[PDB]
Order: structure tokens, then sequence, then C-alpha cells
């Protein structure tokens, strides 16, 4: 696989040095049984002690020496595997942090750390043992039976019988579970997703459906039917495979091939040496690459899915190359082709001037705040901060520039500090209290039982309120030239939201703002209020312009009294 | 293991028990067929081959049975594995939405998520893959010494004394790793929650630059995650090494006590070079006991974490019901007090509402909105008081009753992957399509439905990510509207619509056919239009409730509350 093999790339020399090693240690570990049938033959011939007594103490330690190597190539392979999951992990999340947010809402959480985590623990066989075991299970039955093909053909021919019929097992597995595999990881998602919904939305199935009637569970039912079907043949196949290759199974048809031949004037019993001893061994070998066959297909499957990420489009900083000022130009923009959500939208904003961008539900007026932030990337147009294209800015200097409240008071599991400070990490507490302050929440925070320091996990220190006035007290600490509220105050009482629009006036006095809020009543003071309406511009004006030309903002304005 | 057979169906308890005697059964005969080649061979290399024959017949019933036994008990595996796999996470799903709002903490809600996460192939063979080779490891040298003391009791006794071992090293190898496991465990889970924070909150992180892994606590939760990986992979060294003793141990002694009776002729050659043989598996199962190690600390963390579920604290409940199913019910509140932790959020609230009139309720950011309606919904419980259905306490209502008398729409609209129309279809799925176009006409969604390219076939994102703040929260609202309960509780549904689309929702809520007794918690002195009682609540408490023109007359905190 290209996709795959790029992404592993890096671990050339490791992997073909990890291919060698192994070629050595199954030499090493089938070397004491050379020993032992030398000792077994000389125990029949009656040799004088001291032989036996050499053959004997060198076979127990290359015992000792191949566990001993075995076992150390297991801890560097394995610390080799921790380090690129280590390093490729640090590439996704760099990757992810580039990609367009259209990559992250049409996937889903659940996607994303299948892909961080899952993904990248479904190389460890690949990388740990798919190519040990693959060398192993080539060289330890070939030079086993090929040793013992010279010491009997008879008995060596019924050894085929076990491998023939694992090769057909593991082969018949293969296929079979093949596009089990491959659904395999779909299915995961699916129900990461669910599960992950179903805790998230708990008061929502609570009320609506209950636990039976939940689509979680319909989908967990369809899920563990999905198990049943791909693990019932597969773990039939397993025990079968098991079962063949046995040290048990290889040497009961031994016995039987040997034993009629020892009866007879046939074959003598000392030859049985090499099979009863070495015979039995390179099983286990075989045993290991079948069932690691599925763990190289996850893996490899996993590769694909991982370096597909890493070659996605990536919201380039290209090199092409007044202060707060913000211009959008002919800006159209779709979230997927054929639909357009913005329409050649044209606006100014200038430093020292706060606009009001209002308009029907589902206009495109928060879909413009994240243009502005480059969360996504302008269709058609083109938006520059400080005269300067955002396309060319790099994100430092571009969220240096621009400070965003976003409608969703998304909050970080962390300390409450941890989240007012996100945007200054280093800032100390002093600012943090003072962005407080002015965000209006000072007085919340104060009255919980950490203080600054207690802890905003899942669904909880918090209410809708609440957490939207932690965001602004976070939007105020960053402390950008130009503001974009979107839809900042909507759960904010009069009372707690007339002190934190005072708070921004005061802030924000020489600062470009742009407010985006559907109650008209809040933004009758913006210098100019622009009017989107199914992603166009149909008005710009003041409140009294727009009141008067008896458009859009005249209904909009006369519908809120009820 | 001792968790397992606390999950395992009482069902199927017959099954463990037919597993249990197969897999015993399975040793001892693996272990006698072992065994069997020391007379097998002690006999063909004597000076009448044919004698052979009667072992060799006896390894064959030997064997055949083993084939039967261990195809047998791996179809029970299978079962007693995918048995306690669905009958474990069924039991989760149902119990899930009875546990207490109190028990989702960020580290419970992450256990939750990782034991709903075990449903993988992983867990499902858990019995095949692991407990049956563990077994099979475990025994064989213990069988395989008794299998010998038939031939000689010096030597079975020693084969005893290495198998005491083996136990020894395999109780120490747990115990030197378990520490270092806990912590590799724990480093993991961080990571994934992380993850999952990471890409539900990109717009909040990006804007505020800790997005990058070297500022992100993400890529700070990789570091931890792979510190603690490679302390793992390091602190494994001693069980490694201790079972390579134990291995080598054995063989010094199972060896030196053959040389030893070899020598003084209490054993022939062929009985001691067929002990070679002998040896060698028994030796085996030492070093599978060691790749098996491993895995037996990551699954006792596995069970522990879907134990935690199963034994978290469900809701209070009974088997009382309401006295008509659709007809509207009284709602009432009995000093009912409640608290997050230490944090009190209502102190003795006390009112009652009359049977299908409309009320709202008002009062500042974080006075206890939520909660009251959470409390009337039976999402929460009072630590002390009684909130009655009809003159019912919820806490002794029946779950189903109490699900099925209540719909709400929440503060913060969330909406399950999947279409628009599926989304609304939750409120009541049986309702046939008349019924559904009208919650979605009193919503204001048909015009969703008008403007958006594929309709109700809109494929929403997780949460309501992939439509509009007010889009989803009209999504919902249909939710609500379609379900036909007879109690109506919604909860900011004003919070996200413009002037136009709020008015028509504000109008629909009360214009509904059916009758129901509302509660509003509403925002603007507008939104609570057409409202028969007003509650204002302040610090946990009804301060002041009545009419709104008595309120607005009176020029109490309600006419302070729109003054700014
Ligand atoms: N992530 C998304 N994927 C697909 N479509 C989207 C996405 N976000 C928004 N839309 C659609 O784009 C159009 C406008 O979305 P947008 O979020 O800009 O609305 P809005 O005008 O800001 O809404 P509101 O005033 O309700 O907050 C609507 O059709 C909405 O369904
Ligand atoms: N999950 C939670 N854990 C702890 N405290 C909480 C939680 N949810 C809310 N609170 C606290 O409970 C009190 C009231 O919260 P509630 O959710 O009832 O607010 P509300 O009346 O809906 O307010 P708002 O207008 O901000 O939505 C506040 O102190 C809030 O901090
Ligand atoms: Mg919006
Ligand atoms: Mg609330």
């Amino acid at each position: 696989a290209e996709a795959g093999s790029r992404l592993l790339a890096p671990l050339k020399k490791p992997l073909i040095v990890s291919g060698v090693l192994q070629a050595l240690i199954t030499l090493i570990e089938l070397a004491p049984f050379v020993l032992l049938v030398e000792l077994a033959r000389l125990l029949l011939g009656g040799a004088e002690a001291e032989r036996l007594w050499t053959l004997g103490l060198t076979a127990v330690s290359l015992i000792g020496l191949g566990a001993v190597l075995a076992a150390a190539m297991t801890l560097w392979l394995a610390r080799v595997d921790a380090r690129f999951a280590h390093e490729l992990r640090g590439r996704l999340l760099t990757k992810l942090s580039r990609l367009p947010l259209g990559w992250f809402t049409r996937r889903g959480s659940a996607s994303t750390k299948q892909l961080v985590q899952d993904d990248t623990l479904a190389l460890a066989y690949l990388i740990t043992a798919a190519i040990p075991d693959a060398v192993a299970a080539v060289v330890a039955p070939v030079a086993v039976l090929v040793y013992l093909f010279v010491a009997d053909w008879r008995v060596a021919l019924v050894l085929f019988i076990p491998v023939l019929v694992y090769l057909v097992l593991m082969s018949v597995m293969t296929i079979q579970s093949g596009s089990k595999i491959a659904q395999a990881p779909r299915w995961a998602e699916r129900m990461g997703g669910e599960a992950g919904a179903f805790l998230e939305g708990q008061p929502v199935i609570r009320i609506f459906g209950g636990a039976a009637a939940s689509r979680f569970r319909r989908r967990l039912d369809d899920y563990i039917d999905f198990l049943v079907s791909w693990q019932r043949p597969f773990v039939g196949k397993k025990t079968l495979m098991d079962l063949v290759t046995r040290p048990a199974t290889f040497l009961w048809i031994i016995l039987v091939a040997g034993v009629p031949l020892v009866v007879t004037g046939r074959m003598d019993p000392v030859n049985l040496l090499p099979f009863l001893l070495l015979g039995t061994t390179f099983g286990a070998r075989l045993l290991g690459i079948g069932y690691g066959l599925s763990g190289i297909q996850t893996g490899m499957l996993a590769a694909r899915r991982i370096q597909t990420v890493l070659d996605e489009p990536e919201l380039v900083v290209r090199d092409r190359t007044r202060p707060g000022t913000v211009e959008l130009d002919r800006v159209s923009f779709e979230y997927r082709p054929g639909v357009p959500v913005i329409r050649d939208v044209t606006l100014t904003l200038r430093p020292g001037t706060v606009t009001a961008l209002v308009g029907p539900s589902g206009s495109g007026k928060s879909t413009l705040a994240a243009l502005v932030a480059r969360f996504h990337d302008v269709t058609q147009g083109a938006i520059r901060v400080d005269g300067r294209d955002i396309r060319t800015l790099t994100a430092d200097e571009l969220y240096r520039r621009v400070g965003f409240v976003l409608q969703d008071a998304q909050l970080v599991h962390g300390s409450v500090a941890e989240n007012i400070a996100l945007a200054e990490p280093d800032a100390g507490l002093e600012r943090i209290r003072t962005a407080a302050r002015d965000a209006q929440i000072h007085d919340r925070i104060t009255r919980m039982p950490d203080g600054y320091d207690s802890v905003l996990g899942a669904g909880s220190a918090l209410s809708g309120g609440e957490r939207q006035r932690v965001t602004i007290a976070r939007a105020i600490l960053a402390d950008t030239p130009v503001l974009v509220l979107d839809e900042a105050t909507a759960f904010a009482d009069p009372e707690s939201e007339y002190l934190v629009q005072q708070a921004i006036n005061r802030l924000t006095r020489d600062r470009t703002v742009l407010v985006i809020a559907h109650r008209l009543h809040t933004i009758t003071h913006a210098d100019q209020i622009v009017v989107l309406d199914d992603g166009r511009i149909v008005e710009v004006g003041t409140h009294d312009e727009l009141l008067a030309a008896g458009g859009r903002y005249r209904g909009l304005w006369d519908s809120g009294r009820y | 293991i001792r968790t397992l057979l606390r999950l395992v169906p009482a069902e199927k308890r017959g099954a463990v028990a037919g597993y249990a005697v197969l897999t015993l059964l399975s040793v001892l005969l693996r272990a006698v067929g072992a065994v069997l080649l020391i007379p097998l061979l002690a006999a063909l290399f004597s000076d009448t081959p044919s004698d052979a024959w009667l072992w060799l017949g006896w390894l064959t019933a030997v064997t055949l049975a083993g084939w039967v036994t261990d195809t047998n008990t791996a179809r029970l595996g299978f079962d007693l594995g995918f048995a306690v796999l669905s009958r474990t996470q069924h039991d989760m799903a149902d119990r899930l939405p009875n546990v207490a709002m109190s028990w989702f903490t960020p580290d419970n809600t992450a256990t939750a998520r990782q034991a709903i996460a075990a449903t993988g192939p992983e867990l499902a063979g858990l019995v095949v893959n692991l407990l049956t080779p563990l077994i099979g490891a475990a025994l064989l040298p213990a069988a395989i010494g008794v299998a010998l003391l038939f031939v000689s009791v010096p030597l079975g006794l020693a084969a005893l004394a290495g198998v005491a071992v083996l136990f020894g090293a395999l109780a120490l190898s747990g115990r030197l790793s378990r520490a270092a496991d806990k912590v590799a465990g724990e480093t993991n889970s961080a990571f994934t929650e992380r993850i999952i924070e990471f890409a539900r909150t990109q717009q909040a992180l990006r804007a505020a630059r800790r997005v990058e892994p070297a500022r992100s606590q993400v890529g700070s939760a990789l570091a931890a995650q792979h510190g603690a990986g490679l302390r793992l992979l390091t602190m494994q060294i001693p069980g490694q090494v201790l079972f390579s003793l134990a291995g080598q141990v054995a063989l010094i002694g199972f060896a030196g006590m053959a040389v030893w009776l070899t020598v003084r002729g209490q054993l022939g050659v062929p009985e001691a070079i067929a002990l070679i043989v002998v040896l060698v598996r028994y030796l085996e199962p030492f070093a599978a006991i060691a790749d098996l190690a491993p895995a037996l600390e990551t699954t006792r963390a596995t069970l522990n974490r879907i134990q935690a579920v199963l034994d978290a604290p469900t809701l209070p409940a009974g088997r009382r019901r309401l006295d008509r199913t659709g007809a509207a019910p009284s709602i009432e509140f009995d000093d009912v007090r409640f608290s997050y932790g230490d944090e009190v959020v209502l102190d003795g609230v006390s009112f009652t509402l009359r049977p299908g009139n409309t009320t709202a309720i008002v009062g500042p950011s974080g006075s206890g909105k939520t909660t009251i309606l959470s409390l009337i919904a039976g999402l929460q419980q009072p630590a002390s008081g009684r909130v009655l259905l009809d003159g019912v306490d919820v806490t002794t209502l029946d779950p189903e009753a109490r699900r099925a008398a209540v719909s709400v729409v929440f503060q913060h609209p969330y909406l399950f992957d999947g279409t628009l129309r599926d989304n609304v279809l939750v409120g009541d799925p049986e309702a046939d399509p008349d019924d559904v176009t009208a919650a979605m006409r009193l919503a204001r969604v048909d015009e969703l439905l008008d403007r958006l390219p594929d309709g109700d076939a809109t494929v929403v994102g997780e949460g309501g990510t992939a439509l509009s703040g007010g889009e989803r929260q009209r999504v919902s609202i249909a939710r609500a509207l379609l379900k036909p309960a007879p109690v109506l509780l919604v909860d900011e549904a004003t919070s996200a619509l413009d002037n136009a689309n709020e008015a028509a929702v504000v109008d629909a809520l009360t214009a509904d056919p059916r009758p129901r007794t509302r509660v509003i918690v509403a925002h603007r002195l507008a939104s609570i239009r057409h409202a028969d009682r007003v509650l204002f609540v302040e610090a946990g408490r009804v301060v002041e409730d009545g009419a709104i023109d008595e309120l607005l007359a009176a020029g109490g905190r309600f006419a302070q509350f729109w003054a700014q």
C-alpha cells in the first residue's frame, strides 16, 4: 500500500533489522534442540559422560541465550513502536490543527479519536510483530522441515498434512473475514459516535424514548450482531488452527506415521528423535503469523486512514504577502458544493467602529464570523486584516489580530483559570481576575469551592449563561485589535447583559468590533448595521436609516414586539 | 478471575460449569497425552516394539478426545464471552438512563465511554483468547507433574516444585507491573478524553492558539501518555526476567531429577529421552503465561470499568402510575431542596401549577430555572422534598410513566447525529406523518425544509453542529411538541431565533391543540406572552410571583428585571 508504505518510510531500517534479528534468533532457538538430539543419540550409544555434559550444558545455555535475545529484541522493538506512535500522534495533532473546520464537523469527535488513538494503536502489530512473525514463520518451519526432510522423508511428508490444512484454514479465514475487517473500523466509529451522544445527550434520552427506544441501544444490538457474525466463523477458525498446529497434534501424527514404521523392519526408533524434539517446535511459529494476518490487515487499513488525513488540504499560509481594519471583498462561501451560503458579500470593518450583523436565522452571519477567523477558506473573493490577506498571515499573526466569541460556549476540561486564560496560558492570576471581573463572572467563581481552580469537566460547574460569560472572559483576556462577538450575552439577563456590554464598550472603544445579535434592540447604537438575508447584504445603515427604509430590518424590528 | 463470574448471566451458569468441566478435562488429556510418550517410547525402544501399540491407541483416544473437548470449550467460551458481552452491555445501556446525574463526573464519563467502548471484539473474545489459554497454561505444568507420579514419584514431585516456582513468578510479575500499568491506563484514558475535547472544541482552541501540540492540552497528554507508556515497557522487564528465571529454574530441577534418577537406574535411558519431550511440553506453559500475563492486567482494568458502571447509583423509582395518561396533571413542589455537591441551588421552593394552564418562570442567570425544570421532568431528584404529578410523588412513580408524562425543550438543544426528521420523530416515533407535519409547522421547522437543500433529510452533525443555532433550536422544539405527553417544559426557546421566528414559536407553544400544563423559562417580556401565571425565581427561591400586568403594576423585582 502506497498510503501505508509512505507512512512507514521512517522505520525502513528498524524493520529490516528486526527481520534479520528474528532470522538469527529463531535459528538460535532451534539450536538447542539440534544439540538435545545429539545428546539423545549418544545416550543410546553410551558415549563418555563429559561429551554428554558438554551437549547438555551448551543446549541449556543456548535456551537461555535465545530467550534473552528474543526477550531483549521485543523490548527494543516495542520501544521503537512507542516512539513512532508518539511521533505519529504528534504529526496527526499538528495536521488537524491546520485543516479547515469542515473536516471536523462532517466527521465527528468519535472519528478523530479513532484516528489519533485507535488507528495509531492498530499499527502496533504492523511495526512491533508483523515482520518478526513473518520471518519467524518462514525460516523456522523451513529450517525445521528441511532438516527433518533429511532425517526421514516418510514422517516428513506426513508433517505436511497439518501444514497444508493450516494454510487452507488461514486462507479461508482471511478471505472470509476480510470484508468484516474493512467494515470493522467504520462500525467502531459509528458506535463510538453513538456511545458519545448517548452519554452527552443523556437529558434527551432520559425523557424522549428512554433506554429501550434509544437509538444507541438499537445500534448496540446491530453492532453485537455484526460482531457475532464476524467473530463466530473467525474464532471458529482460530481454534481449528490452534488444534491443527498444536504440539500434541504434531506429536500424535508423528507417532502415527512412525510407530508402524518402528514396529516393522522399516525405520529405526533412533531416527524418530529429530521429529519428536524438533517437529513439535515449529507449530507455534505458523500459529503466530496466522493470528497476525488480521493484525496486519487492521494495521494497513489504519495506515491508509492515517495517511489519507495527512495529505488532506491544509489551509496553507501562502507566501504571496488601517491597523485593525478587516475588509471583506466579494466573499462567497459554500460549506458543501452546490449550495450558496454566502453570496458576494462586501463589507469593511474599521478601527473604533461597532458593526452589527443581523438578519434571519440561517442567513449566514455566524458563517461570516467563521470566515474572518479563517476556520474555513472563502470560495471566492478575499478577506484582508490590516491590509494583509488572511491566507498570507500565519495562525499566530492572524489570531493575535482578531479575538472571537463563537455562540457555542465550549469549555475545555480544566480549571476556570485554564479556561479564562486559554489564549495566554502564562497569564497571571491578576489578569485572569481582571478579565472575569470585566466579563461579570468573578462573583460566581468566588462562590465555588475550589475558587479559580475548580474543574470544568463534562457537564459541570456552570449553567448556560455562566458558560458564555467565561467565554467572554476568555476573549477579553486575549486582548486583540479586532473583536468578533457571535451572539454574546444571548443567555445573559438584562441586568448582566448591560454590565457586560458596558465593559466591552469600555475595552473596545478604539478596537474593531463585529457584534452579531438577533436582539435588534441591543444593537441600536452600532455605527453601521449590516442586514444579512439569505447570504447577501440586502441593506446597510444606521438603526434609524433602516427603520425609515422599510425593508427587512423594519419587518424584524416590528415583529419583535409580538 | 473473580469479577467475570459475577458479570456472567444467571442463565449461563449451567454453561459455565460445562466450560469448567471441559477445560479441566482438556488439561488432563493434554497432560496424559504428554506423559503417555514415556511408556510409549520406553516400549518402542525395548526388544519388543509391538507393545508400543497399546500406548499409541491410548494416545489416539486421548488426543481425539482433546479435539472434541477443545472445540466444545471453544464454542462454550465463545457463547459465554458474547453472552457476557450482550448481558453487560445491555445492563449498562439500561442502567445508564437511570443513573443519578451526579454520577457523571469527567472521570466517570470517561469510564462509561471506555466501558461502552469495550464492545469491540477484544472483550467478546475474553474467554477464548485469555482465560482458556491462561487456565490451560497455569494447570498443564501441574497436571504433567501429577501425571508423572505414575512413572516416578520423585520426578513428579520435582515437576510440582517447578509449578510452585511458576505460580510464584506469575504472582510476582503482576505485583511488580501493577503500579505502572495503572498509570499507563490513567494516562491513556486522559489522552482519549482530550482528543474528544480537541475535536469538539476546535473553534475555541484555534482562536486561543492552544491547538498545536506544543501548546495544546492534548499535546501535553500525548507527552504524559508517552512517558507512562515507556515506563510500563521498562517496569515490565522484571516480569519477563522472572518468568525466564522460572522457566530456567524448572528446567534445571526437572532435568536434574531426571539425570539423578537415570544414573541410579530408577529411569531407563528411553524414559529419560522421552522426558526431554515431556520437559519441552512442560516448559511451553512457562512462556505462554508470560505472553498472557500482560493481558491479564488490562482485562482486569476493563472489567473493573464495566463493573464500575453496573454498580453506579440508579435513581429511586416505584411502580405507581398517573390516574389518566393524557389528562393535564397538576405539578407542585413541596419544600423541594437540591444541591450540586456543596453548592445549594434550591432552598425549599414551593409552588403549585393548575392542570392545563400555562405558567412562566423568569429570573437572573444561574438562579435555578433549568434546575426547576429538571426536577419536574425527573432528570434530577430532590435531596429532600417532593415533586408531585397530579398528587403522585415522582420518586414513587414508575420510570415508564414518569418518562412519558413530560416533554421538555432544553436550554442547549442537543440533536443526535442523523437526519433532521429522525430528531423530530424522537418525540414520538409511532406518530403518523400528519402529527409530524403539524409538529414541524408549529416549530417553524417547515421553513428549514424549504430553505435547506435536503429538506427533512438534512444530515445534522455531532450534536446540532451541522445546523445553525436557531435551526437546531427549531428542530428541538418540534421534537418536544411531537411527544403527546401532557406536560411541556420550555427552557430558553427564544435564545437562538430571530425576531420573526421567535414570535411564531412563542405563539405556537400556546396554540398547540392538545391540553397540557406548560412551564415556560423565557428571556424577554414578549417571550412570556399568553402566560397565565409568572414565577420570579432569584437566589434559589420564588421571591415574587403573579400575573404580568399585576407584577408590572406592583413595580417590584419583576419590573426592575426589565429596567436593566
Ligand atoms: N457546519 C455546517 N455544515 C453544513 N451546513 C452548515 C454548517 N453550519 C451552518 N450551516 C448551514 O449554513 C446556513 C447558515 O448557517 P449559519 O451558522 O451561518 O447561520 P446563522 O445565520 O449564523 O444562524 P443563527 O442566526 O441562527 O445563529 C444554514 O443553512 C445552516 O444550516
Ligand atoms: N452541572 C452542574 N454542576 C454544578 N453546578 C451546576 C451545574 N449546572 C448548574 N449549576 C449551578 O446551579 C446554579 C443554577 O444553575 P442552572 O442550570 O439552574 O441555571 P439557570 O437558572 O438555567 O440559568 P441560566 O439563565 O444561566 O441558564 C448555578 O449556580 C449554576 O452554577
Ligand atoms: Mg449562527
Ligand atoms: Mg439554564
